[PDB]
RNA sequence: AGCACGGCUGUAAACCGUGC
RNA sequence: AGCACGGCUGUAAACCGUGC
């Protein structure tokens, strides 16, 4: 993998990652996002419906929470998860947790972190974690890590320290296990920057992780309620400073368009696309402008009666399947009558709109019109 | 004016192949018609249906009449525009709801009064209202509101409903304001009584409605009776007009009823069975929620052309069905509609090629292991129109 | 137990319940609330701190969620929970669920409902439930019931029906088990009205329950997000119509002052006092006027810097320990520095303010000045 | 002007009973002083402390200096007004923080530089600043900022800190602007070196500060050394002035050090042990989180008068400690402060009644099962001042 | 909830029974 | 998370180790 920067406007890194995914090359753009999935399918969408979307990201995020239960099955399939889930054309990043639900936390111990599934708590030792990675064969995978800091609010400085030390211990063990296996060689490991709200431990985490031969870094624990971020936003830029620039920066739990822009300012490259999913799930549609649990400002609520007779598309000019082929009035009916097509059509548009947003970020960055974009984004509905 | 053009006829049986010439394009028959009730195919986009090569699907007046309301759909360029369906739409009157919503149903000669437990607000469905709604929706084929009684019930009830239907039919024929664009169809509500059904057959055929449907047969009626009442109905229905059997979508049922002269069918079964995690195969069905299909890396049906069977394994679906992802349901809905269409298209071909009897034997060997293990009812039904199975 | 009504203004029932609690009489007023507790102690408060509060309710709510784990212990104590928890002077109502956390839902079956504890799911069959009640010996207890309707949103009309039928089956079984035991005779059983959003099943639930010799009724499943209520508010009045008036009406998950007033309008008598607790937990204080997860309008947030130097009491004229002895500036410090005294002082005032609110409701009802109260309540901060 | 009025003196030992005359009321000695650092007793209201009959408790300059800030507390009518404490307040300089925050501590002659990992913002603590903060707070007894080195460390470090303390003391005496209202106390930072401690004793006693404290002894130093350095210190300290030993609050430690001539003590141990689910008894402690106390229906201590032991059982507390209710912690905090006070008040009584040696034997029989199983260190310490245990 | 059975015929049905 | 051990001396401590 090689990251090349087209430009660096303000603190914002515009570029491409060229030799990605083992098989030849797959050019992936920064800054960018990752197709959010549940059990390896995009939520609500089959291949048909997925490929009906313009600007689907090259890489797709999947999570151990859903896949680990079926370690056995995947071990028997012997051909890796991409082919199993019928996404063979896609690059795959395996995260430890689903960002929409990071509530359970692993009950991390020195010898075990645990994801949460339908079955229940799945206790993964390092060996088991690396075993699962063998079965899955993703392009990228987050290394087993201790991210519980954010979950609790106590943040005992001794706890914060353990989060860093544990994460580094896991990283070093996993690196060795990768050395031994040929298959695993082909996978790229992602280091997890940690340290919570303690500046010192954040910098310590950043440097020590960077010392390892990881392919990229995950910025954990900045995931927070909307108000909290501005605070941790300073800590963010402190940390990215300590990371080498020739390696990509992932962040977890940040998908809100506003927060996204800001993290790009602080030199973050890759984002989860779970925000469009959450919007979909509450019967809402992304309407905010980019072209140049509370319902947010970026969206309208199609459950509302104002839309029962509104025969405009969701967003005028949106080339997605739904806006082009259907009206708000129609979606309103679908939601009201509790039909599964509501979700499919909402997911399709919400994804396409979000994917369009990123396209205009990169475009803005080329013309240093990003500040104007910030303002256009904060336009209401 | 005849809306169906006949093409071929298995000499041995009553099996017919033909075409329906409707305002929104030709429809090959025999035809299975997927049922999307509230202007939706329950999880699939109109494009996905368009791709499966479906040329006619249903909507339901009762549901659509209440929500979203006839006025709204009219402002929406009709049911066609609303759901963005290019092809033909057929609309049930709201008759069936009598059986399913028997609890909420009060019957007078004036119409059917429907209440919903959630909302006090009530609805009368007079033939006139049913027609009014259907005229607004603009469905190519509309259906008469009939007094539908369940097959299980016996009493003067059967007789009363049968005659009421006739009067309701005339009121519907009266109510129609759009014959040019929409084709009203009568429904033979005779119950399981030969005489009543027969009497209903006689009087109803006397009206000049474009097609005829066979109703009252969707229940758990004995199978021996089921097929006989079909046979009775078809034997007396105009050959130069469609025979639409309503509430039937099981494979063995569909094969046999084509052989008994039926031309059109609708059923919610394929779409529902899909939302319940069952996938239809030549050999019956696959309960994919079951743990057996965990390491099964083959498709649902190697011979299926539907998108699900091209790109997905039984194993992955089995894992996805246990997920919170609704995608699992859609993959099955897609395939199940495909199976039914592949079956109906397969059947029509065999009628045209004068090997419908051969087709049926091949079918029965798939479904039942042998024509040997075929259920007696189907054996009786087939033999009555001159098809034995070795 | 006998309920006598002083008056009935609009739909609002003002009165007293005289012969309460087996031992002699304990006059309890309607409309009124119940001391919210966690594991039999009021949250944060010891006896000292509790009795430091003016207008503590006569009855206190406890929950099986916390107590059931210790069935064994209480069985051995042989003297009932009031004495065990050092609240012997108090009347005790045992609810099945804690209102603050009703998320898990029981996984109800025909033969078993399950509360959720520290240990995990506790599977109570009817016999076990009634066994636990023997150990506890409360004044009142909610009968084992199926309230899952509200948890899910599907509300299959066949599910809604099962909720009613199951609840009635549990009621009849428990009634018999009470017949057999002398100790249990002394306890009063509360029937649970159910039926979700289906009007028909609601009325059915109301009538059939009323047919039983229950001492009172619990109005379940009206517990909802703030917007939802106005909708279910009609269904509420429908139901109370079907209940005899000489028996008190409890409701679960309704503690917001606004929602409280409205439920009183629809002839509800008794409320949980968990709202003041939730306010406490987010570092906020009740400030709304009555005298004549989002932070609500009824409260201020003492974490805010505007209060760092504000040397006024929480609410001027409030006779509670905190307002009388401490300032906002002080609480602000306590919260900022993460000290346990913040919680104690907040809980004390939040309780006292809430308890004062009820006093003014009853007072308003006597003078039919309730409508004016409604408006004074909706005053901001 | 002498702030302590002596009352009685066990002839055999150095045990003293007396009274401190402070601006906010008289304080009986020997006294244990609960430590609430950030203007709070960590879960209990000032009323609850008032009720336990506490007449003096501590605040800490470092924490309170940073948050909420000296200016704020001044506007708040001083530390007294802020926390609504009627009675006497003693304030640690911020010396101890050097040991506990050794990691964040940089030492120059000018002062102590303190950083917090969370916030870049730093603080210098010069004697002058420590005094300024203390003067604003208005604590009845304020403490000199001293160069505190841990007992475990050895080097010129011990010596350097010892002399620095002396210079810091003079700067503090200089810095005091409020002798009329507040009584500065010196702290003997000699380490475990006899000569250094001795030298520190000499020079510091030469200043006319109202009281003297013994510092540097709060560590895990060998017990044999602990008591000897106490004995050395008290043996050379003015008898007509208080002897305040800092960082000591364990029972056997407290009994013995009174016998070695100590008059005042502070420790966070009782309040912390409580927040950790341990409850202090004559026979050591009760780990109430442990499952043994599940069916124990007796109080913590039948002989305790504190509210916890009047109305609550061990069993209920054991169940409440496993709850999310913070109440469990408060019940223990209340009791633990009570135990320490009951102990100190019990000890003073026995000195007055000339049976302190008898009291000590009764105590040791409780704590250790017998004066027989007493730890040698306490045996040595007691025998050095003429108390044997049968 | 989750798991296992049994049920689905122009949809009170991403469901309904029965266990655990 | 929770459970079990071991730890707490003028409070980076409703905590910290170690398992599961
Ligand atoms: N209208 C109507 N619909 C159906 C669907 C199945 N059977 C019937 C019937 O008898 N009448
Ligand atoms: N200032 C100060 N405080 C303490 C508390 C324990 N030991 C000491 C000490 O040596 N100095
Ligand atoms: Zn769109
Ligand atoms: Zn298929
Ligand atoms: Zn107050
Ligand atoms: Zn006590």
């Amino acid at each position: 993998m090689k990251l090349s920067l087209t430009k660096v406007v303000n603190g914002c890194r515009l570029g491409k990652i060229k030799n990605l995914g083992k098989t030849g090359d797959h050019t992936m753009d920064i800054p960018g996002c990752l197709l959010y999935t549940k059990t390896g399918s995009a939520p609500h969408l089959t291949h048909h419906t997925l490929h009906n979307i313009h600007g689907v990201p090259a890489m797709a995020q999947l999570t151990l929470s859903s896949l680990a239960e079926h370690h056995e099955v995947l071990t028997e399939y012997k051909e890796g998860v991409g082919k199993f889930i019928g996404m063979p054309e896609s690059l795959l990043y395996c995260s430890l947790h689903d960002p929409v639900s990071p509530c359970p936390a692993g009950y991390v111990t020195n010898k075990s972190v645990s994801v949460w599934s339908v079955a229940g708590r799945v206790e993964m030792t390092v060996s088991k974690f690396m075993a699962i990675q063998k079965a899955l064969q993703p392009d990228w995978f987050q290394c087993l890590s201790d991210g519980e800091v954010s979950c609790k609010e106590a943040t005992s400085i001794k706890r914060v320290r353990k989060s860093v030390d544990r994460s580094l211990l896991f990283l070093d063990n996993c690196l060795r296990l990768q050395e031994e296996s040929e298959v695993l060689q082909k996978s790229v490991i992602i280091g997890v920057i940690e340290g919570g709200d303690v500046m010192e431990e954040r910098l310590r985490s950043a440097r020590e992780t960077a010392k390892r031969p990881v392919g990229g870094f995950l910025l954990d624990g900045f995931q927070g309620n909307p108000t909290t971020l501005e605070a941790r936003l300073r800590l963010l830029s402190s940390v990215t400073a300590e990371l080498p620039e020739d390696k990509p920066r992932l962040i977890s739990g940040v998908s809100r368009p506003d927060e996204v822009l800001e993290c790009i300012e602080r030199g973050v490259d890759l984002f989860e696309s779970f925000f469009p999913y959450q919007v979909t799930e509450r019967g809402c549609a992304l309407t905010f402008s980019f072209d140049y649990q509370e319902i947010t400002s970026f969206e309208i609520n199609l459950k509302e009666k104002k839309y029962q007779e509104d025969f405009n598309p969701l967003v005028r000019g949106c080339s997605c399947y739904c806006c082009k082929n259907h009206t708000r009035a129609y979606i309103h009916h679908l939601l009201v009558t509790n039909e599964l097509l509501a979700g499919v059509l909402l997911m399709m548009h919400n994804f396409e709109h979000y994917f369009g947003f990123f396209h205009y970020i990169r475009e803005a960055l080329k013309s240093d019109k990003l500040a104007q974009l910030k303002e256009l984004i904060h336009r209401q509905a | 004016p005849r809306i169906m053009r006949l093409v071929a006829e298995c000499s041995r049986s009553r099996a017919r192949a033909g075409e329906l010439w409707l305002p929104h394009g030709t429809v090959a028959t025999p035809v299975f018609m997927p049922v999307g009730t509230q202007a939706t195919m329950k999880g699939i986009t109109t494009e996905q249906l368009d791709a499966l090569g479906c040329r006619i699907c249903l909507g339901n007046t009762y549901h659509l009449g209440l929500r979203p309301g006839p006025e709204l759909i009219q402002k929406a360029n009709g049911l066609h525009g609303f759901m963005n369906w290019p092809h033909n739409l057929l609309t049930d009157s709201g008759g069936f709801q009598m059986v399913s919503l028997v609890s909420l149903s009060e019957v007078t000669e004036e119409g059917v009064r429907f209440r919903s437990p959630y909302d006090g607000n009530e609805t009368l469905l007079s033939p006139e209202k049913s027609v009014q709604i259907q005229n607004a929706l603009g469905s190519d084929i509309i259906m008469q509101l009939d007094d539908v009684v369940s097959s299980t019930v016996t009493g003067p009830r059967v007789e009363e409903a049968m005659y009421r239907s006739i009067r309701w039919l005339d009121r519907c024929i009266a109510a129609h304001q759009r014959p040019d664009k929409q084709n009203l169809f009568a429904i033979i509500q005779g119950g399981l009584d030969a005489d009543l059904r027969a009497t209903c057959l006689e009087e109803m055929t006397k009206r000049d409605v474009p097609g005829f449907a066979i109703g009252g047969l969707s229940g758990g009626e004995s199978k021996s009776q089921f097929w006989r009442m079909v046979a009775l109905s078809t034997s007396r229905l105009p050959k130069d007009k469609p025979r639409y059997l309503m509430g039937v979508g099981y494979a063995t049922d569909l094969v046999v009823c084509v052989a008994l002269g039926c031309d059109m069918f609708d059923c919610v079964f394929p779409t529902r069975t899909a939302r319940f995690g069952s996938a239809l195969v030549p050999t019956g069905n696959l309960q994919l929620r079951k743990k057996v299909f965990e390491k099964d890396f083959g498709p649902i049906d190697p011979e299926c052309t539907c998108p699900t069977c091209q790109k997905h394994s039984r194993a992955f679906l089995h894992a996805l069905l246990h997920s919170d992802n609704t995608a699992a349901l859609h993959h099955l809905t897609v395939h199940n509609i495909a199976y039914q269409l592949q079956l109906m298209s397969a059947v029509r071909t065999s009628i045209v090629e004068k090997r419908f009897p051969d087709f049926v034997r091949d079918f029965m060997g798939a479904m039942y292991g042998d024509p040997t293990l075929c259920p007696t009812w189907a054996t009786d039904a087939l033999a009555s129109v001159g098809i034995t199975l070795g």
